[PDB]
């Protein structure tokens, strides 16, 4: 066994790598598994994701919060983009983020140029105005947010240090060490 | 060259080209050839002959603006190809001079673009886009004649026109036969 | 076992990557597979693509519809061109999408230029056009609209949300989440 | 330069070259010249030579326009090869002026393109193609004389004509032997 | 060339285009053509076209300098798209002489650049990017006579302008209606 | 087995490759394996890094300092940019160096230009400050330094032979050689 | 062409551009400049203009030797951008005729390069670049009139100038004002 | 098993491919394993390598001079730069090489340009000066040579046939082959 | 097990690929392990190389000289260059060559330009040198010529056929076919 094999038995998952669909799959499979091998135990999520990806995000998001069990966020070095939105996605009470792990809430953007007729980026624009609004939407329910204070505040990048991450509402607990190590 | 002293030779008979696709440097080109034109004889007709496969909003609204602006009355030729950019500055010569060569073919099509960037950054490129596409629309409603819920209607994807289909259309007032 | 050979266990296929063909016949083999394990026990598909292919769509849209077994999809973040119609192409009754899965029905394209004689292209014009009527024809069948509504609709790309796409007739169930967590 | 310049002086006793591929710049600099040789002596014959290996219908439309519009008459000379839109332009010319130098080639073969998009643009772009097809052999069968059933079937795929073939097709209306 | 024979005859007429991009090539050639008309006649306008996508902001500053200190008052012309660097020499014209053609487009955006190297390197392009925004923010707050924290609101992100527009917003003086 | 499995299970743990997120994700999987295979017991963290990544290096920054076992670091030939920090970051009286391990501490840098607004572009120079600061930071909690004094430190490439980076401690002891060998 | 008619029409008029990287093309040509007008007439002012980002040391120590061993008086100009051996040639300009035009930027940097090769030839290129920059900062002392310990504190890494803070610093002697 | 797996249960490591990070990672876990199994039976280090390597020579030069074990070198067909050095690194008296082996002694290089201000190319060069020097103290002490002899030697390519690399000091003994063969 | 160890269990080596380090250091393991596995019973080495390769064809020719057991070379359907070498480097009696087999004895070149002063090219050039004279001393010792007749055979390329590469000393014997087959 390796190391992740080790940890999926403790019920990890490593989100690690950029949410992209070949991740999102993954995820989704190991959520729905940790679901059917004990549905009442707490999975716990490892984020150290530079995000990317909306319809990935929103593909574990919802599967994180499908399953029976409670999650547990934990942002290991970074939570970017759409991995912070997974982040905030854990269950309250839960979502730990290590002490110098940023996080780095972003509204929705288009990786390059997408081009077409007018028409055709009126909806592709409209697309990703309500991934914006989707995004903001989300992250105010998991923080308690008031949805047009994250627009304000992910207008830009802003990152978030852990112990201002749980100000923002993304976590609630900045774990502390357990020996000095 | 051989091809700058014909064109030369022709830009003194007041006989400028859009040829190629529509950029800012063909446009300042042509801006430049219409506003040395109209400074040499303000009276006299620019016969612009349009073959052109399309080209930027901006770069034929320039074009436009100095085909308007001049006072001399641009006479438009569509020469084989009048499509995006083209037929929108075919359509746009003085009435009673667009011409259409009998076998040029107009293609009418709402403009392309691109949206890039973050979520706010598209917003604001959507809100552009529907501001350029009603004014293009607005203009080619204003060319032809035809009403700008046809203009929209039409122009959703590719419209072909014949020099006969685009002279009731509009966007020509007569075709050449010589 | 991995998580997908462990969902696989539960008769769970996933989708996940685009529909090409490489995809297509691993999703065919894992359809028949799954008929002839136990042909009276709805297969699941989950479906995260971002779509492409209508032979691929075909050659696993027909073999979810061959099949013994009912077919249940689960849109999870994505069901785009051909996975839209996949998504449709579920059991009636079935058919799921998580709460924020969008759903992209749109209609066929060609990636890129094939070039050509005009007698050659009108072929290739005549099969896009038969492409685009079998999508519709396909999409009428489960979705229960009139296949000129699908042309009017499919238009442009038309981003459905889980809500609307079981308004659209896509899916049936925006399935619930089931602990909060 | 210098072949730049034995053009100028061929384009001083009226002889144009087509000698590429019929693009758009090759068709506006040929346009710009029989629009400017029909401007010196709108009396006297342009000799256009073909040498080309085809090119584009539009680029092909504009050059065929300008040379039915110019009051000249251009005679056509198949000069090594004049297929696709170099046959068009060659049988172009006018009628006792289409001539084909004894070992020239005529390649006779339907439009070439490329279906593009979603398959509510294709069905636009095959409507634009059957009509285009349709237009290119109206003038072939125009040209030739040939009825439009045996230029849509020899020109399905390549057909070859030698200057003795196309002279009985009836692209050329002489051979040139001196 | 023809195009660089058709910008010498409108040099000669004392117009001058920014046409491309602004880097610095295409201003050390502006701004080597503001020296040149500015000793020619040092009261005489010169009329600069501004069809721009924006450009460098110290390729800019050179113009920008250049203008203000020729003795000649340089009337500017948004010729179908002054966006970024654009819109600022547009703006940077004499007052009573900074034109829109009506379909010209203007667009507003704070500058765009890009941080590299170490953290000590970065603190000092961030330090020089706040002092290089802050002062194209006083001089478009000057140009248009907008307030600054206007002028930094607006041109936060892209913030577009027709014409009528940036008349009431104070790029511009006038719009051309001829 | 290999060597590296060998290792392992004698609780030493390879960074090897440059701190990135895929070296990042392996270091904390092994990390968090050998806290809970015996939390009492000191893992080795062996250490021939050329450094990068600082999400990176703060996801096995925040890690090694999480676990309930100490953490003994060895440098073998080199710790570049993150992976001094990492050096660092071991238990004191532990965090050894082979005798011509060099150590090159170095302040934070992006590889390659980031485009973007300069509202965009005083945020990734906020960013790129504080990971200044919290590499400053990092380090003289560890090395005694007044954080000031690894500024000026840092300010340029500063590579420390072993022997000089006990002095400047980065490391406690420059460990001997057992046999001569 | 165009942009070195202009160039040519300011070199009558003996004003001359660094507007581009000092390399050896530019320098050369610059040096050609210096040379022949300083043959043309031995006592009027040759005005330089600066818009550079920089350059190499070598190139622009050939401009700096053909500054200094022209019998006329290079009068230099901050025009947009003096960066790197575009400040350096900026500040080598006649005392009293160092110039910045009023948004012109400084940047002041020492100089970058590359070690490449085996540690023996490493060991001679670091001995050169510390000569190189010890020379580089005498001069930047001497022209500034700063002492040298300031001009190698500042000079660290990049310290940038507006037209003002480079006047006081010592870069230019007056800023153009009109 | 491999060949490979069989002259590592003989104790014989492979060097073989170039001295980069990958490899000396490689060759410190196998010198440590091979010191665990047995620390007071010689290791024997086979060298057909390139070279390449500043801190991966020095990261296996420390750990052939850390082990318990005497390390037995035995060049092969090459020891090229990094490569000579750990030929050198052997234990006296063994340290064979075969007769038709080249031995590349070389000082260092940088593989290619790094750019960057002076003062950063000051530090740059004052460490492959200093990484000069430690090539050339490291070589002294196993060669028996002055150092400033080495300089002097190595400062070109030095290409030493086995015969005339013992008398160099490089190695003992060229060794005899065993049966005529 | 494959073909390629069921002949290794047979005590037959494949040289087949170009002789580089990677297959030099694997033919070095095989011919150590055929003789530690049984020191007194012929190796058989068949070759089939296109050569390259000199440090890697002196690496394997010393090994297959080094070794107890005597060596039986058998060129397939080439030995080119290096290969060649090798072919010759077998135990005198053995060198077995197939009636089709083509022997290309060649001169050492350099695959393509090695730049630097001329001082380091007089190096390079004096090391081809005597890779050019120790290339035709090798040679020389098992084809019985003088090695001024193989700089002039060897001068340029000289393909061999098998019956005339054993008039020149290269093999022995021509191996004949066992049965008509
Ligand atoms: C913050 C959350 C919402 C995710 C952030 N951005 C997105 O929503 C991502 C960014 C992205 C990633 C890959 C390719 C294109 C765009 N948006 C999308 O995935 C996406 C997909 N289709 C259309 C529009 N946006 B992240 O990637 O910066
Ligand atoms: C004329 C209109 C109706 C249709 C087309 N025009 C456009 O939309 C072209 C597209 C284009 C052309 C050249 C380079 C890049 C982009 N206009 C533009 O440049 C453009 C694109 N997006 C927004 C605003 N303007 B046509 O000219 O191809
Ligand atoms: C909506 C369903 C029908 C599928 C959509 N489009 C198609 O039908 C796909 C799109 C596609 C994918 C890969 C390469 C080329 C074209 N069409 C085809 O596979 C296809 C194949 N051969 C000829 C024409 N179309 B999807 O890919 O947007
Ligand atoms: C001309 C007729 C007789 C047949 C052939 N025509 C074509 O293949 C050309 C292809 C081409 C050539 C050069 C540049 C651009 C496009 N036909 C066209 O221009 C074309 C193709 N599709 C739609 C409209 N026009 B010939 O030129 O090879
Ligand atoms: C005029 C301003 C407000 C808006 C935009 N400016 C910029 O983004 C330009 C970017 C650019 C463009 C062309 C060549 C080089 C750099 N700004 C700059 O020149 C720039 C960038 N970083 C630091 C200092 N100046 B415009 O160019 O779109
Ligand atoms: C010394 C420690 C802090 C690490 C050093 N530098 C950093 O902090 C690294 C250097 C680096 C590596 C890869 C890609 C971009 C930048 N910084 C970052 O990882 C980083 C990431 N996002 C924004 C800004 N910096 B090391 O890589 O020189
Ligand atoms: C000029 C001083 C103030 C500082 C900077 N100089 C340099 O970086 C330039 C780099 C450069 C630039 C263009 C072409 C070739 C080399 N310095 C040199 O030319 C140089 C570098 N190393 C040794 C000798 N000369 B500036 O030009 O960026
Ligand atoms: C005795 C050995 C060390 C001498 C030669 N090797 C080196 O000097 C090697 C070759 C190399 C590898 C990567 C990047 C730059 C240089 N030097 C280094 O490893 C190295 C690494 N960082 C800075 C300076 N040199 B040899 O392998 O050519
Ligand atoms: C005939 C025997 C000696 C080998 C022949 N040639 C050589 O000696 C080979 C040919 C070769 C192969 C790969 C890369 C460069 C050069 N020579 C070398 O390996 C070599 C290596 N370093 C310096 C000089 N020559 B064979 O490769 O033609």
């Amino acid at each position: 066994s390796n190391p992740y094999n080790k940890l999926f038995e403790e019920r990890i998952i490593f989100l690690g790598v950029q949410v992209d669909d070949a991740s999102a799959n993954d995820i989704m499979a190991q959520l729905l598994v940790l679901e059917s091998l004990d549905p009442d135990r707490d999975i716990t999520m490892y984020i150290n994701s530079p995000g990317g990806g909306f319809t990935s995000l929103m593909a574990i998001y919802d599967t994180m919060q499908y399953v029976r069990a409670d999650i547990q966020t934990v942002c290991l070095g970074q939570a970017a983009s759409a991995a912070a939105v997974l982040l905030a996605a854990g269950t309250p009470g839960k979502r730990m983020a290590l002490p110098n792990a940023r996080v780095l809430i972003h509204q929705p953007s288009l990786s390059g140029v997408i081009q077409g007729q007018f028409s055709d980026l009126e909806i592709q624009a409209a697309e990703i105005e309500r991934m914006r609004t989707l995004m903001e939407t989300t992250l105010a329910r998991h923080t308690g947010k008031d949805a047009g204070v994250i627009r304000k505040d992910t207008d830009r990048d802003k990152i978030l240090t852990a112990e201002e991450a749980k100000d923002y509402g993304i976590i609630d607990t900045v774990l502390e060490y357990r020996k000095l190590s | 060259s051989l091809t700058d002293s014909v064109y030369e030779r022709l830009l003194s008979e007041r006989i400028i080209f859009l040829g190629s696709e529509v950029n800012d440097e063909i446009a300042n080109r042509l801006c430049a050839q219409i506003l040395l034109l109209a400074a040499e004889d303000a009276s006299k007709d620019i016969s612009l002959y349009i073959n052109s496969p399309g080209g930027s909003i901006s770069a034929g609204m320039a074009i436009y603006d100095t085909m308007v602006l001049a006072p001399c009355d641009i006479a438009t030729y569509a020469m084989g190809m009048a499509a995006s950019m083209g037929e929108f500055l075919l359509a746009a010569g003085t009435k009673g001079k667009r011409y259409a060569l009998p076998h040029a073919r107009i293609l009418m099509h709402q403009p392309l673009g691109g949206v890039t960037g973050s979520a706010a950054d598209i917003a604001i490129q959507a809100e552009q886009f529907a501001v350029i596409k009603k004014e293009m629309f607005r203009l080619n409603a204003e060319f032809t004649g035809q009403p700008i819920e046809r203009i929209e209607a039409d122009s959703d994807r590719d419209r072909w026109f014949t020099a006969a289909e685009a002279l009731e259309y509009g966007f020509v007032d007569h075709i050449i036969t010589r």
